[PDB]
């Protein structure tokens, strides 16, 4: 369940 | 000063990590997401939408410290595709011990799916550069901008466990939590990020391969996210292992032994272990298994997540010149 941190 | 708090994993995966945070008179103590790659500290709040909240929370009225910004808001997105948005506060914000007053602390009106799902984490704190911050009309400083007056030193440690608790430090380099010596290296601020070139890679026991990759340190990505050659050139290195368009990337069968994955840090080296990059089965039981090191095609920038900052001690010197520190540990 990764995640992926600002866009 | 200096705080220290222990983080850990939210999850068997280490998808992500929590580390306490105390808001407010009297505190309040929320889990926040520390993350590198952002710079807004903000969080689940007596404001944010009910049907949105599933969290301990943040309620402004009753901390005595607390004070509105009048007329400012924010409103964020994240690579992953999750949102949020708000106004701000100020208030007192301790860490480890290490406390600052006048810390914005970004209310939640409304946050994204990703974040009502994620019952662990009650907000993110930001610790890229204060460049990024999301706050209107004036961006506001990040816990550890305002931390610098009074630390010890201006950096903070990030100490990432493998399916373990951790540490981050404020303001002191804990010589005992690593081996070896840190090895700093150039950051460059242009992207508000802690972005630094890493010199190159070597996969298992084959050859480093000097070859420039500009990336960011990012504790607040799960993985580990390199271009697309290096990391075709790891899973070479994995028999059962493929690109699978349904899954969105490498695959490999959750039995097999996996190389190491090198990456350089001037002349130094930090290898991330064959079981770190082992990220876990694709559902509970499955034979196969997702990869802890993906292209970063898709994201655009090379990310040093987790599968590669729990690998080290990391050292955020943010002096007026910031650089980073890597050692093995």
């Amino acid at each position: 369940h990764p995640f992926a941190x600002i866009h | 000063s200096t705080g220290s708090a222990t983080t850990t994993p939210i999850d068997s995966l280490d998808d992500a990590y929590i580390t306490p945070v105390q808001i407010g008179t009297p505190a309040q103590t929320l889990n926040l997401d520390f993350d590198t790659g952002s710079s807004d500290l903000w969080v689940f709040s007596s404001e944010t939408t009910a049907s949105e909240v599933x969290q301990t929370i943040y309620t402004p009225s009753k901390s005595t410290t607390a004070k509105l910004l009048s007329g400012a808001t924010w409103s964020i997105s994240y690579g992953d595709g999750s949102s949020s948005s708000g106004d701000v506060y100020t208030d007192t914000v301790s860490v480890g011990g290490l406390t600052v007053t006048g810390q914005a602390v970004e209310s939640a009106k409304k946050v994204s799916s990703s974040f009502t799902e994620d019952s662990t984490i009650d907000g993110l704190l930001g610790l890229a550069f204060s460049t990024l911050n999301t706050v209107s009309p004036t961006q506001q400083k990040t816990f550890f901008d305002n931390a610098k007056a009074s630390l010890d030193s201006p950096v903070f440690t990030a100490d990432l466990g493998y399916h373990a608790p951790g540490t981050y430090n404020f303001g002191f380099i804990d010589t005992t939590a690593y081996t070896g010596s840190i090895t700093y290296t150039a950051v460059s601020t242009k992207q508000g990020f802690w972005e630094w070139t890493s010199t190159g890679y070597a996969v298992g026991s084959g050859t480093f391969k000097s070859t420039s990759i500009d990336g960011i340190a990012d504790t607040g990505t799960t993985l580990l996210y390199l271009p697309a050659t290096v990391v075709s050139a790891y899973w070479a290195q994995v028999s059962g292992a493929k690109s699978s368009s349904s899954v969105g990337g490498y695959v490999f069968p959750c039995s097999a032994t996996l190389p190491s994955f090198t990456f350089g840090v001037g002349s130094a080296r930090i290898v991330i272990p064959g079981d770190y990059i082992d990220f876990g089965p694709i559902s509970t039981g499955s034979s196969s298994c997702f990869g802890g090191i993906q292209s970063s095609a898709g994201i655009g920038i090379n990310i040093f997540g987790d599968v590669a900052l729990k690998a080290a001690f990391v050292v955020f010197n943010g002096a007026t010149t910031p650089t980073l520190g890597f050692a093995s540990k």
